[PDB]
RNA sequence: CUUGAGUCUCGUAGAGGGGGGUAGAAUUCCAGGUGUAGCGGUGAAAUGCGUAGAGAUCUGGAGGAAUACCGGUGGCGAAGGCGGCCCCCUGGACGAAGACUGACGCUCAGGUGCGAAAGCGUGGGGAGCAAACAGGAUUAGAUACCCUGGUAGUCCACGCCGUAAACGAUGUCGACUUGGAGGUUGUGCCCUUGAGGCGUGGCUUCCGGAGCUAACGCGUUAAGUCGACCGCCUGGGGAGUACGGCCGCAAGGUUAAAACUCAAAUGAAUUGACGGGGGCCCGCACAAGCGGUGGAGCAUGUGGUUUAAUUCGAUGCAACGCGA
């Protein structure tokens, strides 16, 4: 995440690339999950996981949620 | 409380200066439900210490006061499990309300033997800067000071 | 005794502790500091206000070197990786580049086992 | 005879397998520069490392292991499994049109092969990690969890072992039976007018009908309707144990009982209760405050002890100035 102040870009202005930067990179998700060593059949489990939930939610959001709540 | 945003009560200010600060002070200091002698002992000492320092009774109180209050003081925030000692920025009616009963428990404990006489020497040495309620401030902002990692992270 | 103007200000922030770094742009250390020896232990010293009192120190230290420029390489996921740039700024350097440097592996050496907690 | 099964032609996608090179990032170590009192670690510490100059930072070098992003309920493989890039050798699947053989097929007890990880033998290698082990914490103890170290092992070659919740807890092969939304990979037509319209194959994910099921659920990839063959079960424990056999260097694997003992053991779901689950909320529940009790004397009640009797009852909150 390379940032170069402008010029007449202020402090907090580049402050604010910088973290965008990061972000957008995500180093320190890689950082916290290189941390420790997760065992593959963990990185699979937790893998399908993600998908089951990512999934099921998107059903009940788009289809589920389409009645009068009230 | 929990479910509550009740009204703050009504104060009368006091008879001789008309003020509700000392008002309040007579309060505090009052015990048993004996006002009158409250402020018999409040009046006698604003007299002394007005005839001793200076100017009125009032601004006298008032430099007191100001020596006495603090800016900050810590609560206990109790997230991790652990307590981290978190400082907080102390709001007015609270920094004379404290102050107010630190002079009074300072006053207390001293050993003159009036108890007038008790409230106003902790009051000149609280406008001086060198008596035990100060000394209590003192302390707070020290606290305050060591645990000013945990201001902004509560 | 010498002055050079511009250096990099090199952020090490790790999760327990902050050390921050000024060196000349060739990477010869003018002078560091940490929270831990800014007067910070443990769970005090972990916190980004450490790291920020920390970054006071070393600008006060090279304050004799006359450093005007300064670009900063920030370095771990850490509590300050922001207190301190802010405080360095704060002291008065031109912030000239932002730079992460946090040294990701490509799949390489086997971390440490996962902590039972 | 050609519909099952196979052969040939042309393509397609693929971490399929074996061998050999190589790349960059990162850790470790080594040498050197700068530089100075800390670093490291934790809930908090200490052990550990550092003024014999560490940690930080830059340069160079050594070496081992693994391949970030791409990366996907994506792909390939009989399963185990397979992940940087390049080459060499090599197996299978799928589609297109035809041509060919002419039931050549399905399943399979014994048998044979393949078979994660750990483990074993011999010879290498050894960065990181890490059983064992050591020290520091925590604790009533702590032969653990946490911390600092750390040897087998993890890696390579070649042998052995032969097991896993080796799981879809679902044997293989074939036929038939409403749908919807995707992923992936072919292919035909449509002007691809654009990423696009209509088909037709393969593999694949989820949802769901009939039907099935104890229910949970399965549902064209069946746990539906059927046919062929195999493997296996017959209450819980004893016990996948003993003895015998076979196999193994060993660890052990495989085959596999009996006495004795009980009237249960189990599956799914239901209503509660509970959780050091989760969300929302209240209460002098805490917080903010004020005043007490626990120390003193005395009053009173209780326990106890004493007594001829010390009447009987109340005795966690919700008995103890209570019946009185
Ligand atoms: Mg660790
Ligand atoms: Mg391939
Ligand atoms: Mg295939
Ligand atoms: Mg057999
Ligand atoms: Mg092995
Ligand atoms: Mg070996
Ligand atoms: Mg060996
Ligand atoms: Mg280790
Ligand atoms: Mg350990
Ligand atoms: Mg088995
Ligand atoms: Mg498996
Ligand atoms: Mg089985
Ligand atoms: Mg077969
Ligand atoms: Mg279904
Ligand atoms: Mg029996
Ligand atoms: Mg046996
Ligand atoms: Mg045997
Ligand atoms: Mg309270
Ligand atoms: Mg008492
Ligand atoms: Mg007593
Ligand atoms: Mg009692
Ligand atoms: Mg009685
Ligand atoms: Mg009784």
């Amino acid at each position: 995440p390379v940032i170069k102040v402008r010029e007449n870009e202020p402090f907090d202005v580049a402050l604010r690339r910088f973290k965008r930067s990061c972000e957008k990179a995500g180093v320190l998700a890689e950082v916290r999950r290189r941390e420790f060593y997760e065992k593959p059949t963990t990185e699979r489990k937790r893998a399908k996981a993600s998908a089951v939930k990512r999934h099921a939610k998107k059903l009940a959001r788009e289809n589920a949620r389409r009645t009068r709540l009230y | 409380p929990r479910r509550r945003v009740i009204g703050q009560r009504k104060i009368l200010p006091d008879p001789k200066f008309g003020s509700e600060l000392l008002a309040k002070f007579v309060n505090i200091l009052m015990v048993d439900g004996k006002k009158s002698t409250a402020e018999s002992i409040v009046y006698s000492a604003l007299e002394t210490l007005a005839q001793r320092s200076g100017k009125s009774e009032l601004e006298a109180f008032e430099v007191a006061l100001e020596n006495v209050r603090p800016t900050v003081e810590v609560k206990s925030r109790r997230v991790g499990g652990s307590t981290y000692q978190v400082p907080v920025e102390v709001r007015p009616v609270r920094r004379n309300a404290l102050a107010m009963r630190w002079i009074v428990e300072a006053a207390r404990k001293r050993g003159d033997k009036s108890m007038a006489l008790r409230l106003a020497n902790e009051l000149s040495d609280a406008a001086e800067n060198k008596g035990t309620a100060v000394k209590k401030r003192e302390d707070v902002h020290r606290m305050a000071e060591a645990n000013k990692a945990f201001a902004h992270y509560r | 005794r010498k002055q050079v103007s511009d250096g990099v200000a090199h952020i090490h922030a790790s999760f327990n502790n902050t050390i921050v770094t000024i060196t000349d742009r060739q990477g010869n250390a003018l002078g560091w500091a940490t929270a831990g020896g800014s007067g910070f232990r443990g769970s005090r010293k972990s916190t980004p206000f450490a790291a920020q009192v920390a970054a006071e120190r070393c600008a006060d230290a090279v304050k004799e070197y006359g450093i005007k420029n300064l670009e900063v390489m920030v370095k771990g996921p850490g509590p300050g990786r922001e207190s301190t740039i802010r405080a360095l700024n704060a002291a008065g350097f031109r912030i000239t580049n932002i730079t992460d440097v946090t040294p990701i592996p490509h799949n390489g050496c086997r971390p440490p086992k996962k902590r039972r907690v």
